[PDB]
RNA sequence: CUUCUAGUGAGAAAACAACUGCCCGUACCGUAAACCGACACAGGUAGUCGAGGAGAGUAUCCUAAGGUGAGCGAGCGAACU
RNA sequence: GUAUGAGUAGCGAAAGACAGGUGAGAAUCCUGUCCACCGUAUGACUAAGGUUUCCUGGGGAAGGCUCGUCCGCCCAGGGUUAGUCGGGACCUAAGCCGAGGCCGAUAGGCGUAGGCGAUGGACAACAGGUUGAUAUUCCUGUACCAGUUGUUUGUUUGA
RNA sequence: AGCUGUAAGUAAGCUAUGAUCCAGAGAUUUCCGAAUGGGGGAACCCAAUAUCUUUUAUAGGAUAUUACUUUUCAGUGAAUACAUAGCUGAUUAGAGGUAGACGCAGAGAACUGAAACAUCUUAGUACCUGCAGGAAGAGAAAGAAAAUUCGAUUCCCUGAGUAGCGGCGAGCGAAACGGGAAGAGCCCAAACCAACAAGCUUGCUUGUUGGGGUUGUAGGACUCCGAUAUGGUAGUCUGUUAGUAUAGUUGAAGGAUUUGGAAAAUUCCGCUAAAGAGGGUGAAAGCCCCGUAGACGAAAUGCUGACAACACCUAGGAGGAUCCUGAGUACGGCGGAACACGAGAAAUUCCGUCGGAAUCCGCGGGGACCAUCCCGCAAGGCUAAAUACUCCCUAGUGACCGAU
């Protein structure tokens, strides 16, 4: 999906613009992604098997995948991603000076 | 896992078919009386039987 | 085919009382005989059988979510023994 | 009386026409008679046209 | 079913014992609120059983065994139907 | 889709009353007592037909011509047991189908041998007990019908 | 790199030793149904014969085979002797459905128009039945014409609402010439000559196989010499490659600012284009995501070309003694129909019924009929393309709809 489940990522659009975080889960075929600490939401649960005291709880919500950008692990600036011919495990070979991501 | 079923003979084939059919009988009796923690083993046995039967068809032309 | 014939036991309140007179209830295959069931039970447990009895059960109209249709058909056989026992739990 | 064995003459349709040119439907038939012939040894009673016996 | 022959055609009669015997239906309503009448409808629905007194009787009135109080009520006690 | 007629006609034959229960709530549900109705039927059993409406535990939004704590309604589980009863592995009636056959623009119509087809023929088990729901089917006692195994003379035919 | 459909919910699991997912080829495939062992109220019931199984045994389970017709071959076979009906067995093919379409046949209306209604129209339309094919049907002159001709069939333009037909009313309605799309031609019968069998006329009559031979400028047989080579195919589940359909790969270029919950909007300053088609993203994006222009790819199976083999087919000149060239046929009377042509002065083409030729010194046609001239050679078979239709699969399009 051009973004994987273990991955550091920066946010382009939507109220968390400029935040970073490690990807938490990938949902292909709906093209969304959960990022750590990024789209916090407040629910209201009644007691059930998990947390028999259901308070007002807060977890992340999935954002759309094109609101996101990969970060080169070694250098730290967000990059568009391209594919090139290494010994034939084709990996995302970063733009912005041809390094492996 | 046909790579092992192809390491045997057509007599031990029919033998393991007997064994797996009997396992299915016993699993089916567990599931009804309130046992069988691991319910994913019923599908696995069905599919191992299917594999033996295809491999036996292939080899006898 | 002697090992696809018996499907499973029946465990209801009317069937617990039968286990105290040496009777056992199984859902058996449709297209099975009194005699075929008897052979299968004598083969799979090493008992001696007096008298299979056999019934058919009609399907039931059900209706969940504005979609209605019937459950399966069923075959129930009750097996009586001379002297031996099978332990199901 | 359905066809003949050697030709194919069968029945068809025609018109009557009655002096004021009214037309109704009608049947036309061939002149078939039952005869014994030697078609491959054993005699057979078949319908044959009189024009093919002529 | 019972006889008579024609008939491929070792030697089966009857004692005890113990064994074998398949498939389909089987609930419940059924002079009815469960069937036919669009209805929880004063209509229709084959057959068997169907008690006592008084009586020729399965008529008539009152009852036995059994069943039932019927799915809108409380008042008033005019005209009229 | 909504008015008017209008809170009007009607609420589909018939005897109830009181005490006490349950409940948020009772003329209408439960239990009792007395009263009243049918009784060649409004009682008991069964063939069609229906097809789960049958039993147990919960429910009260709609259905029920009022009400409802109730129900042939709604949700969850459960119930139908046969050598001998009724049907097949037996017989045939009316009628139907019909190898060959005979007829006929086509399609097809008829019909022989031989079959299907009960409303009729033939054909071996009874009395009692038991469940919340099945009983000539389960159980008890005592039977009967058709077979199978074992232990108790020339296929000419007088076996 | 995640996954166990809709489908939430939970429980158990699978996957970097490559899941899930995608394309080609396989395997399995209950029961009913043409339904085909016999029956039947479709999805059920009941068998026969062999082999195998459960049981001490009977009862029980499995697998194969078993309809009808035709068309080929053996066995058996008879009213009736020889043998033909028949019967048993082995072999060969059919049978049913549809794409509510397109084609060719059989049979075949009515309301309606004529301001009524019979001829006529609606109309050989609708409906029904048979047979198909991927297209069908027609097709290689017994033709179109009129001097100076042209050469198989089909389809389009035009001729033309003409020439005609018609209670001469309502109305029906051509063709050839001229211009185009596409183009292609072939095989038998007969005479005669051999091999075989029967009639052994031991005359050569009946036949079976092979050869020869296919036409109007008449052609062939037959006799005479030449040649014994050369032009082609509408052919095969034969090889050699080339492409192609069915999965995919890669694919340029943006940040800050203002208003908002959120910008793709506003304002600044940049970049990219063989790519400014389209869709998505918290509002309107060439530069965020999927794509697009361009470049690349197939283990397997199926299609279409090309060139190879293999299979088939194809010769001149002369002669004019004799033989051949499709018979109950062409044609005629009677009754019907088809031709735009309603019996008309009615040629041409069919069907039923009866009568019934000629043989190259011949036979048919040029719209009754005759004479003369001109053009053809029936009564045997096949054939691509140019034209019709869309149940379905792929890729798209619309001054077409937008929940009565």
């Amino acid at each position: 999906m051009f973004v994987k489940k273990g991955d550091k990522v920066k946010v382009i659009t939507g109220k968390d613009k400029n935040k970073e975080g490690v990807v938490l889960a990938a949902f292909p075929k709906q093209d969304k992604v959960i990022v750590e600490g990024v789209n916090v939401v407040k629910k209201h649960q009644k007691p059930n098997q998990a947390a028999p005291q259901g308070g007002i709880l807060e977890v992340e919500a999935p954002i759309h995948v094109s609101n996101v950008m990969v970060i080169d692990p070694s250098n730290g600036e967000a990059t568009k991603v391209a594919f090139k011919e290494v010994d034939g495990k084709k990996v995302r070979v970063s733009k912005k000076t041809g390094e492996v991501l | 896992k046909v790579k092992e079923i192809r390491e045997l003979t057509t007599a031990e084939m029919l033998d393991k078919e007997k064994q797996l059919k009997e396992e299915l009988f016993n699993l089916r009796f567990q599931l009804a009386t309130g046992q069988l923690e691991n319910t994913a083993r019923i599908k696995e046995v069905r599919q191992s039987i299917a594999r033996i039967k295809t491999v036996l068809r292939e080899q006898a032309n | 085919e002697l090992l696809d014939v018996i499907k499973r036991p029946v465990i209801t309140e009317k069937s617990m009382l039968a286990m105290d007179e040496k009777k056992y209830t199984f859902e058996v295959d449709t297209r099975a005989n009194k005699t075929l069931v008897k052979q299968a039970v004598e083969s799979a447990f090493d008992v001696k059988v007096a008298n299979v009895n056999i019934l058919n059960v009609r399907p039931k109209f059900k209706r969940m979510g504005k979609y209605a249709g019937y459950t399966k058909k069923r075959r129930k056989a009750i097996v009586t023994l001379t002297e031996d026992s099978k332990e199901i739990q | 009386a359905k066809v003949c064995y050697f030709t194919g003459r069968k029945t068809s349709s025609g018109n009557n026409r009655s002096h004021a040119m009214n037309s109704t439907k009608r049947t036309v038939k061939p002149n078939l008679q039952k005869v014994r012939v030697l078609i491959d040894g054993k005699p057979k009673k078949v319908w044959v046209s009189a024009r093919a016996l002529k």
